[PDB]
């Protein structure tokens, strides 16, 4: 979890 | 000149510098969405007498499996008088209470009818089939909650089930913390009230119309402060106003400059970031206020619509539910698919779009409407896709890939 | 003797035996939650005047790169009353009107200035490096939204996004579909009132307060009968109260002759199922009355607190939400994994839990906590466990398995 | 859709 937009 | 503020420094930072709200009473009924600030005890037994399970009769276990007297029959609401005697039982339904004397109760698929009452109705004799067990069949007194016991614990969320719990165990009146007041504003020159016709050089306000619904949504009073020109004298009388009579004020909308002023040399505000780096919401502007002992906050949303609803549901609602009481006032992100290609932009991305669930396929799928060509969708959208910064490897995101979404609303 | 109901068959006849309400005008800051019942049109341009995009100088393409005096600047609320000449060029920003005579505008980054004003700021002279497209960075006359153009269709669920839209356009008084309005009552003589202390073989009705409260959270309308006496005469008083001030009434327990008897013989109701195989809500009775060309509806949950609030969110909701014009009022359901190993039963079962996403896992957990009598969370549940039958190869569910949970409340 | 949940591999 955070705010910033992340991808795998 | 304000410094580039990175998303998460300016997220943690309005959370950091909210202040939680004071406590008041209210009526049971009305507790819907408050926080409990109390402990909350039963001063009653549930159920406050022996009941039965099932329909059949309350017999005595020593007496076992045999031919047996019906002395009467217990009805719910009223307390039995009669004394179950050895060799004697008495009819009971599922609500009814249990008897003196009686220790177990046998259904009714497990004994049959003996004897007719010579005339009329009612049975006298009937035959018990199986070895009751102490206990059997009977919901005990303060089986389901004991006096003394804690039913809700103090930060409870309370919903339409924690209403009911309150009427079960008798406490109509409970301590919860209070609900934040919104005041929210407009400034332009060009801005007209919905109401009005048109007039040259000039647009309806339609920020002050959604701010005021978003926060209407999750159950906050609000304030309309109307229209405000663009002039310090007008901006420093519609704060102060606002300031006496709510604990929240929002304004929405070059140009920037000028409204600064009235809060850091006026106000005396502090003022901890003008600048975002995000897209959309660059212009995004918090400044808090310290008087008599109480911490007011101020939001400066940018004068576009969009970014003006994007940066409400970043900043404001996670700010508003924690002034509320709510532990953990950080929005609910989830995993869905993208339905279309993008590409990625050197900031943060924020948009509004629509969550649906297809069949027996675990991932939501998110239809961008948001984008100004409008898409017309019978529903209105209920998530914010979060779209990533542009990376060494990513410049372009592709369909189907999981991307986070922050929910909204209502599903 | 009422034949077992299967869960599709009692769902699909509740819905299409439910009426749709009428229409009414409303304000449209009052148009949450509601339907359009008409088309919705713009009665004007947006935007009314062509508007720059970027903050730099309104030009003449004809002019091509060179030196430009000029000659003003044009602000916001403001129609220009300039003349943009050859060989001159208008300060301008991102909200301020194009001047006439201008078909181009440059930002300022493709720009040098040329002259500084001796004093008191300004700019007086400024050269032009690029050749300008006609119609560059410059938003036409209708650009958004074009005079006749249907802006909202009908049939349209209205959130906050689409309120200040009606505001944009100048459309204050919209057609929507009524709300119903609900009467709930409860059945019993053990029932007393949550405001009084407890009486020997009594205890505190629970069932009025959750039902109401349920209503209340999705915006309707409701009326409180209070507690009604198990004989046919109250019933008879109670129910045809109801008709004359409600659409909709509800009554909760006492289920086992009075209730059933006085609809269809006194009333003349149709009674359209009085047992259905689900667990729980077993006694679950659902009813229809039409009198002077208007159709009532009437629910009669069973005793059981749980059982109340199960039905409540499966049949009572859904048939709610088609009477204020809702195209789809079937329920939201979604993907997500057990947090225990559950036993399967012979009936459908429905049981309350809690949905949440962790770190970076695309389904959510559902944890458990519909054997009450009880989890104590400082969260409310806000999903409904939805498991499936027992079956010959299908007896048991283990931890981590994918099942269907529908969401019942505000994630 | 329908009420029962049933499941898949």
């Amino acid at each position: 979890f955070n705010i910033v937009g992340t991808t795998y | 000149p304000f410094p580039l503020t990175s998303m998460d420094k300016a997220f943690i930072t309005v959370l950091e510098m909210t202040p939680v709200l004071g406590t008041e009473i209210i009526n049971y009924r009305d507790g819907m969405g408050r926080v409990l600030a109390q402990d909350v005890y039963a001063k009653d037994n549930l159920p406050p007498f022996p009941a039965s399970v099932k329909d059949g009769y309350a017999v005595r276990a020593a007496d076992g499996p045999g031919d047996r007297f019906i002395i009467g029959e217990s009805q719910a609401g009223e307390q039995p008088t009669q004394t179950v005697m050895p060799g004697q039982v008495m009819r009971v339904t599922t609500g009814a209470p249990i008897p003196c004397g009686a220790d177990a109760v046998v259904q009714v698929e497990d004994t049959e009818l003996i004897r007719e009452s010579d005339d009329g109705t009612e049975e006298l004799e009937v035959r018990i089939l199986v070895q009751a067990r102490p206990g059997q069949d009977i919901r005990p007194i303060g089986h389901d909650i004991k006096r003394g016991e804690c039913v809700l614990a103090k930060g409870t969320h309370m919903g339409p089930s924690e209403i009911g719990l309150l009427a079960t165990v008798g406490v109509t009146e409970v301590e919860v913390n209070k609900f934040p007041v919104v005041a929210v504003m407009s400034t332009g020159n060009e801005l007209l009230n919905p109401e009005d016709d048109l007039l040259p050089g000039k647009i309806r306000d339609s920020n002050r119309s959604t701010l005021l619904a978003t926060i209407q949504e999750h159950g906050y009073p609000t304030i309309n402060l109307g229209i405000v020109g663009d002039n310090p004298d007008d901006l420093l009388n519609a704060l102060n106003e606002g300031i006496s009579r709510a604990d929240v004020i929002i304004t929405s909308g070059g140009e920037k400059d000028y409204l600064k002023q009235v809060l850091d040399i006026d106000l005396h505000a502090q003022i901890h970031f003008g600048r975002v780096f995000m897209k959309p919401g660059l212009p995004t502007t918090f400044a808090t206020l310290d008087i008599d002992g109480v911490r007011k906050i101020i939001f400066a949303l940018p004068g576009n619509p969009v970014s003006a609803v994007v940066t409400c549901n970043l900043f404001v609602v996670p700010a508003l539910r924690k002034m509320q009481g709510i532990l953990d006032p950080r929005p609910t992100i989830i995993k869905a698919r993208l339905s279309c290609d993008v590409k990625l932009d050197p900031r943060p991305e924020y948009h509004r779009c629509i969550l649906t669930w297809h069949h027996q396929e675990p991932l939501p799928w998110a239809q961008s409407t948001g984008n100004s060509s409008r898409l017309m969708s019978m529903r209105s959208a209920n998530g914010l896709l979060m779209l990533p910064p542009k990376t060494e490897q990513y410049v372009e995101l592709h369909k189907g890939e999981v991307v986070d979404v922050m929910v909204i609303g209502r599903l």
